[PDB]
RNA sequence: AGUCUCCCACCAAUUCGUAUGCGGAAAACGUAAUGAGAUUUAAAAAUAAAUCAACUCAUUAAGGAGGAUGCCGGUAUUCUGCUUCUUGACCUGGUACCUCUAGGGUACUGGUGUUCGGUACUGGAUUCCGAUGGAAUCUAAACCAUAGUUAUGACGAUUGCUCUUUCCUGGAUCGAGUAACCCAAUGGAGCUUACUAUUCUUGGUCCAUGGAUU
């Protein structure tokens, strides 16, 4: 396929509201990313761990997207995830990670310390750990607590709108992500990009470009955005679908039935797959030796 | 402990020597800190040996080797630190003493074969002789 | 998640179900693999053996060296 | 003073007999099926009826080693789909259905008495398949299968492949639930209440799955 | 590569004097035969748990002779004798003895009453004594690798190998790859882990599944 795992959803926190221009020019960048040639995309959210999430537990996301961009869904047949990015500063401060991962569909965590750096690879669910590019990295890259968190279900990932935007955060981001490449072993790497608006969206011919100029190879690039960010949904998508990845509530046969493929027809509010009783116990148990579909 | 001694031998020196790392072919690695471990095949025998309750009186056909090797095996579990079989198999718990000394080693060894010839003991207490053969 | 009790409607439930199977196709040598599903689950709940010095105790039930469920009317296997 | 702590040399003895009768059986069946089939291809009886009067006429003896999967639907299938719907609380009016407790509860549950087929795997010769369990054992499933003219017993792997089941909900339009087991994962299940050691690993050997 | 074992001074005997299925100086070492078990157990988590494989455990001295099972005096198999030998547990009570200085050592004989032993050597230079011996002074070393100290670089020209476009360990053509896991720090023998997803390669097995044979 083709994927892009960073479109920023315009908002503060959970204080302010949204203004409508904002979603008009997401919808238009949506459009944009759409004619470019992508099929799956997500949409980020940025909040701190050292503020209160809201009680009740129906407003802990507010993108909303079955009922913002059906429309778009109806004529492009977009396929669009919410995600949710947690500044991690200071534990011992509460906020357990035991609710907020059940209203959204990705959770991944970004640290700014020492602690930090040592709590978000060793002792939590995320499945995306990213830094912060346009900044001073908190920590010199350990060669072994990086390397033996991507054998979890943990993932790097690299966001190049950093380097279209300013002058004096190129020089950060080149050294930051050959730091990182190096430091990672290069092994398990996604490719977002935190595009504010339609200008600097790029194509798969267009990102490994900057990105083979940093030492990573092509083929790797293109695996970047590929397979790769697909995995990274399914263990999204595999969390409240399913009990330890045992027993999903997903479809059956078919192309493009599966659990993260399949986002109009599972309720998701009752997590159940009413369909068609069609297939039933006095049937000859072949492919061609019946013939009725 | 006091460094006045310490300096009192260093007077036979300069102010402040500095001395080389060794030269890398007289150097070693440290071993393990626990005591060596035993064969699991030399602990079965043992114990059961040990758990073992105690015609020219002599009637010893091959059974000669098994009791020469029952010494060696009591000796063995008898003496050595290493050897951790279970907690009742001790020197006095069971009879240690009283066998191979007043029940093996002479009433039943030295009373079935008689001392073979050529009791020529040797010139040395050290096993030390001639293997030469003439013509062969 | 599951409640403080209301897991035994569960527990009872599923002691049912492999006890079903016993008496419900019986003619085959096999049960011997249901038999053993059964016990298995019987001490994973840690209960106490169920109403014993009534049945399971080398009476109505494992009538040779197998468990066949021996039926009224002296049906066995005979092997 | 009643328990009888060393009855227990019975169920070694049983448990040790099971795994030596089911070897057996399981042989003998293909065995006997692949011998009735070659004499279809000398004589023109070609339907599941005749085939059953003419082996039980002209080869008697083996007539009664033959699996007859209709022996094992009438109540051992279509009889115990009610077992799961009442473990669940399914009923007409769904709306007081929960999920992810559902999902908790079978996922503890006892898979002999139900019907599986085969949607994804990445052996693309097993495409389909759809049988009746009668055993699950750790690295397989063993089922029995109709075929057109004569029924078999077949067993297929766990690792690398994906399984659904329907469950009937009531009388109205005939609708149902789908739901779908993995492969990969189902070696380390609960087998009940217990909570075993529940690791984190990785995804990338589950990539058929989302392949298409 | 590692939170792991063993060796890199000697012992005729307070030092593993340990003939123990076979190999080995030794090993948290290798391998053969028979047989049996898995929280109901010698034991693992609440390796295996239809068969074969895998995990773990129990038993089994070499040589040579004799008789027989099988096949042409023989070999593979099976039961019965023989030979291999340094007065050796620790502690302790008795008698006799000793070239040992009232105490020590040695012979014969009674009592169940987790690391600890001895012996030993620095490199180099100068000097002194009627000597294959003895004595004194000064100075720092012992620094040593067919990769050797956190170096193993920047590029070109041919030939192999795998796939493949057209052909005639077969030959000529068209076009792409030569990877992944990773890196010495005093050396060696072992073991334990990581890898080769039409993305470098080679060989097998399946009482796994689908087709053709028949």
């Amino acid at each position: 396929m083709l994927v892009d795992l960073n479109v920023p959803w315009p908002q503060n926190s959970y204080a302010d509201k949204v203004t409508s221009q904002a979603v008009n020019n997401l919808i238009k960048t949506l459009s944009t990313l759409h004619m470019l040639g992508y099929t799956h995309i997500a949409i980020n959210f940025t909040v701190n761990h050292s503020e209160k999430f809201p009680n009740d537990v129906k407003l802990l996301n507010p993108i909303d997207i079955k009922r913002r961009f059906g429309e778009l869904m109806d004529r492009t047949g977009l396929k669009l995830y919410s995600r949710i990015t947690l500044i991690i500063d200071d534990p011992s401060k509460g906020q357990s990670l035991s609710k907020i991962s059940q209203a959204f569909d990705i959770v991944a965590a970004l640290p700014i310390s020492e602690k930090g750096l040592t709590l978000s690879t060793t002792n939590l669910d995320i499945d995306l750990l990213t830094f912060q590019y346009g900044s001073r990295l908190p920590t010199f890259l350990k060669h072994k607590s990086i390397c033996s968190c991507v054998n979890r279900g943990v993932k790097l990932e690299i966001v190049y709108g950093y380097a279209l935007r300013d002058v004096q955060a190129r020089r950060q981001f080149v050294s930051n992500v050959r730091s990182v490449i190096r430091s990672s072993r290069s092994r398990g790497i996604v490719i977002g990009s935190g595009a504010m608006s339609p200008l600097e969206c790029r194509n798969i011919l267009g990102v490994t470009s900057l990105i083979k100029n940093l030492g990573l190879p092509s083929d790797r690039c293109s695996k970047a955005m590929g397979d790769l960010a697909s995995l990274v949904l399914l263990n999204g998508r595999l969390r409240n679908k399913s009990h330890k990845q045992t027993i999903v509530t997903g479809g059956g046969s078919g192309n493009g039935d599966d659990v993260v493929n399949d986002v109009q027809g599972i309720d998701d509010v009752q997590t159940i797959k009413v369909v068609k009783r069609s297939m039933d116990a006095e049937q000859l148990g072949h492919a061609s030796k019946r013939h009725k579909p | 402990k006091q460094l006045q001694l310490a300096m009192h031998n260093s007077k036979a020196a300069s102010s402040t020597r500095i001395f080389q790392a060794l030269p890398r072919k007289l150097r070693r690695r440290t071993a393990s800190h626990n005591v060596r471990r035993i064969p699991k095949r030399m602990r079965n025998r043992a114990l059961r040996e040990m758990r073992k309750s105690d015609k020219a009186h002599g009637l010893n056909a091959k059974q000669l080797y098994k009791a020469r090797m029952s010494i060696k095996l009591l000796r063995l579990a008898s003496k050595s630190t290493s050897m951790k079989l279970s907690m009742p198999p001790e020197v006095t718990s069971s009879n240690c003493h009283v066998r191979q000394k007043i029940k093996t080693l002479k009433r039943m060894i030295k009373e079935s074969s008689t001392a073979n010839p050529n009791i020529k003991l040797l010139n040395n207490r050290m096993g030390s002789y001639d293997c030469t053969g003439v013509n062969e | 998640k599951d409640q403080a009790e209301k897991y035994q409607e569960r527990s009872l439930r599923q002691k049912y179900n492999l006890l079903h199977v016993l008496p419900t196709l019986n003619s085959r040598a096999l049960s011997g693999l249901y038999y053993k599903n059964f016990h298995n689950s019987v001490k994973r709940y840690q209960i106490m053996l169920p109403e014993q010095l009534k049945s399971g105790k080398f009476c109505s039930h494992c009538g040779c060296v197998y468990v066949p469920n021996f039926n009224a009317s002296l049906q066995l296997t005979t092997n | 003073s009643a328990d009888k702590q060393l009855e227990k040399r019975d169920y070694q003895r049983i448990n040790k007999n099971s795994k030596i009768a089911l070897r057996e059986y399981i042989n003998n069946c293909k065995k006997n099926t692949k011998k009735c089939l070659k004499l279809a291809y000398e004589n023109k009886i070609t339907d599941k009826e005749d085939l059953l009067h003419y082996i039980e006429e002209k080869h008697p003896t083996i007539y009664e080693s033959l699996p007859q999967y209709v022996d094992f639907v009438p109540m051992y299938k279509e009889l115990w789909i009610n077992y799961i719907k009442e473990l669940l609380n399914i009923t007409k009016n769904l709306k007081t259905f929960n999920g992810s407790l559902a999902l908790l509860k079978l996922s503890m549950a006892d898979y002999n008495g139900a019907l599986l087929r085969v949607t994804k795997s990445k052996n693309k010769t097993l495409i389909g398949l759809q049988g009746i369990v009668i055993w699950d054992s750790q690295k397989f499933f063993i089922m029995i299968v109709k075929g057109n003219i004569i029924d078999e017993i077949k067993c297929i792997p766990k690792k690398g492949t994906v399984f659904q089941f329907e469950i009937p909900i009531s009388d109205d339009d005939d609708s149902a639930l789908r739901y779908s087991i993995l492969g990969d994962r189902f070696k380390y299940r609960s087998v009940d209440r217990a909570g075993r050691k529940f690791k984190s690993r990785r995804c990338d050997d589950m990539l058929y799955y989302i392949q298409n």
